[PDB]
């Protein structure tokens, strides 16, 4: 996506929340809840990857595995992407997919209701569109739990 | 196989936009492909509903979406815009309007309603 | 009067969806455009 | 692409069920998606012909 | 406006139908 769309201001995407889904955005990270959590579990040996050589100038520098390997000519260079900016791209990716649907995409962006999305993909699986209205409530708190 | 000897209705194969046909052209080491693409334009904003309320029944598209100008409400497919009079063969009908949320007040025209007497 | 410039990456460019939930946006018009994909298929044989 | 740009239509992608629609989630290192599926329930048997 | 298109006439049963 290079459009990079906003996390909509409005919420009513009929009876459905996806406040866990989408970018927190109390967070100065704009990763969503889920997405915080996904962070949180994996752990990386070490980050930021900036050591001075003061930092590892004594005994230290057996213990620091990483500084360790620094010192025989191994090092570990950054990524050119940010977590930052991924999370803006899984932003866009939501923003975009949650109020236009297969429409964000193949074009400019056009707007969609979301229960009407819902129900283009239920005809796509071979459900009538009736289903979804009939049990609009139940399909939302469905998916709410599942989430 | 899937772009040139078919059409691919994978969203993102054969390029961008939706896939209609392709011509292979050979190269030193490798093949080039020319992927001949459908993108809409020009789209405008139309009010829209699930469904029309007739006579309490609730009528649903039979393909597209039911959408409406200041005045009229009419029936169009999604990719491309054709306004059409919503007909009783123009939509399915069940339930009632208590039922769907976002239905609409307007009358389903029936195609047979002369008689022909 | 030259030099290299640091700077941040840009990320394409900003955009948002309306999303009124009483309206859909219909395309009154298409254009159909011809892309290109190119695919290496095979490497110089060696002996 | 093909299960958040669009709706794929392979029986065995976008996790198990028919699928709906997804969402992505970063991670360190990877994706992971979240793919809402369509399962149905409580079947009956009926005479057919 | 339709280019190739072609004179046939089109069958409609319904007046015989209603009678
Ligand atoms: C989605 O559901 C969550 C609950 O899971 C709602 O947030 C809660 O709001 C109450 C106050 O009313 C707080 O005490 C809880 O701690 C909140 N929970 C979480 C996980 O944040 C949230 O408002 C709902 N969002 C939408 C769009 O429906
Ligand atoms: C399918 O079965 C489910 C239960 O397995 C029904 O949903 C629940 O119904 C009870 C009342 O009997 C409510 O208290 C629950 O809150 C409902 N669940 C949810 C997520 O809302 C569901 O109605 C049945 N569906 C059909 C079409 O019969
Ligand atoms: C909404 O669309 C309808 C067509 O579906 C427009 O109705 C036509 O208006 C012209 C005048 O500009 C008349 O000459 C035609 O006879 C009308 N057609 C029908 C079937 O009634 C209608 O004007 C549009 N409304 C708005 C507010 O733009
Ligand atoms: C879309 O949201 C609007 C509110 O922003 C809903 O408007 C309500 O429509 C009912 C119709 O019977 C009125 O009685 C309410 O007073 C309206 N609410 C407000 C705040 O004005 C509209 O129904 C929603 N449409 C869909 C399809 O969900
Ligand atoms: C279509 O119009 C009818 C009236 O001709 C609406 O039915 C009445 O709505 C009022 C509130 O505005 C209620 O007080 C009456 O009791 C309703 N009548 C009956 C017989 O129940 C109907 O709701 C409208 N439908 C839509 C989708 O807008
Ligand atoms: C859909 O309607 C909106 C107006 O509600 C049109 O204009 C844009 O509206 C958004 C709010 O959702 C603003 O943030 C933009 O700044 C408005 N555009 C401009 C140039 O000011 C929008 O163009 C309409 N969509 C279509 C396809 O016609
Ligand atoms: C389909 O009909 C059968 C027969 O009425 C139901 O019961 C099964 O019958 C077969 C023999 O044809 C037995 O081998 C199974 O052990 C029976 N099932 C049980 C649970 O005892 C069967 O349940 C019906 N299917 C549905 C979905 O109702
Ligand atoms: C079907 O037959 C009619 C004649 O009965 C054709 O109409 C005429 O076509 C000639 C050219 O061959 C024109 O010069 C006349 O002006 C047309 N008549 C009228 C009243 O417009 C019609 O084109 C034929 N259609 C097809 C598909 O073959």
């Amino acid at each position: 996506v290079k459009q990079i769309y906003k996390t909509p201001p409005i919420k009513d995407f009929g009876g459905f929340n996806f406040s866990q889904i989408l970018p927190d955005p109390s967070k100065p990270s704009k990763r969503s809840f889920i997405e915080d959590l996904l962070f949180n579990k994996v752990t990386l040996a070490d980050a930021g990857f900036i050591k001075q050589y003061g930092d590892c100038l004594g005994d230290i520098a057996a213990r620091d595995l990483i500084c360790a390997q620094k010192f025989n000519g191994l090092t570990v260079l950054p990524p050119l992407l940010t977590d930052e900016m991924i999370a803006q791209y899984t932003s866009a990716l939501l923003a975009g997919t949650i109020t236009s649907g297969w429409t964000f995409g193949a074009g400019a962006a056009l707007q969609i209701p979301f229960a009407m999305q819902m129900a283009y993909r239920f005809n796509g699986i071979g459900v009538t569109q009736n289903v979804l209205y009939e049990n609009q409530k139940l399909i939302a708190n469905q998916f709410n739990s599942a989430i | 196989s899937e772009c040139v000897l078919g059409q691919s209705k994978r969203v993102d194969f054969c390029g961008k936009g939706y896939h209609l046909m392709s011509f292979p052209q050979s190269a030193p080491h490798g093949v080039v492909f020319l992927h001949v693409t459908y993108v809409p334009a020009q789209e405008k904003n139309f009010t829209t509903a699930p469904a029309i309320c007739h006579d309490g029944k609730a009528h649903f598209p039979r393909e597209g979406v039911f959408v409406s100008n200041g005045t009229h409400w009419f029936v169009t497919q999604r990719n491309f815009y054709e306004p059409q009079i919503i007909t009783t063969d123009n939509t399915f009908v069940s339930g009632n309007c208590d039922v769907v949320i976002g239905i609409v007040n307007n009358t389903v025209y029936d195609p047979l309603q002369p008689e022909l007497d | 009067s030259q030099s290299i410039i640091a700077y941040t990456m840009s990320l394409g460019a900003e955009n948002s969806v309306a999303y009124s939930n009483n309206s859909i946006a219909i395309p009154t018009n298409f254009t159909i455009s011809v892309t290109t994909e190119i695919l290496p298929v095979s490497m110089t044989k060696t002996s």
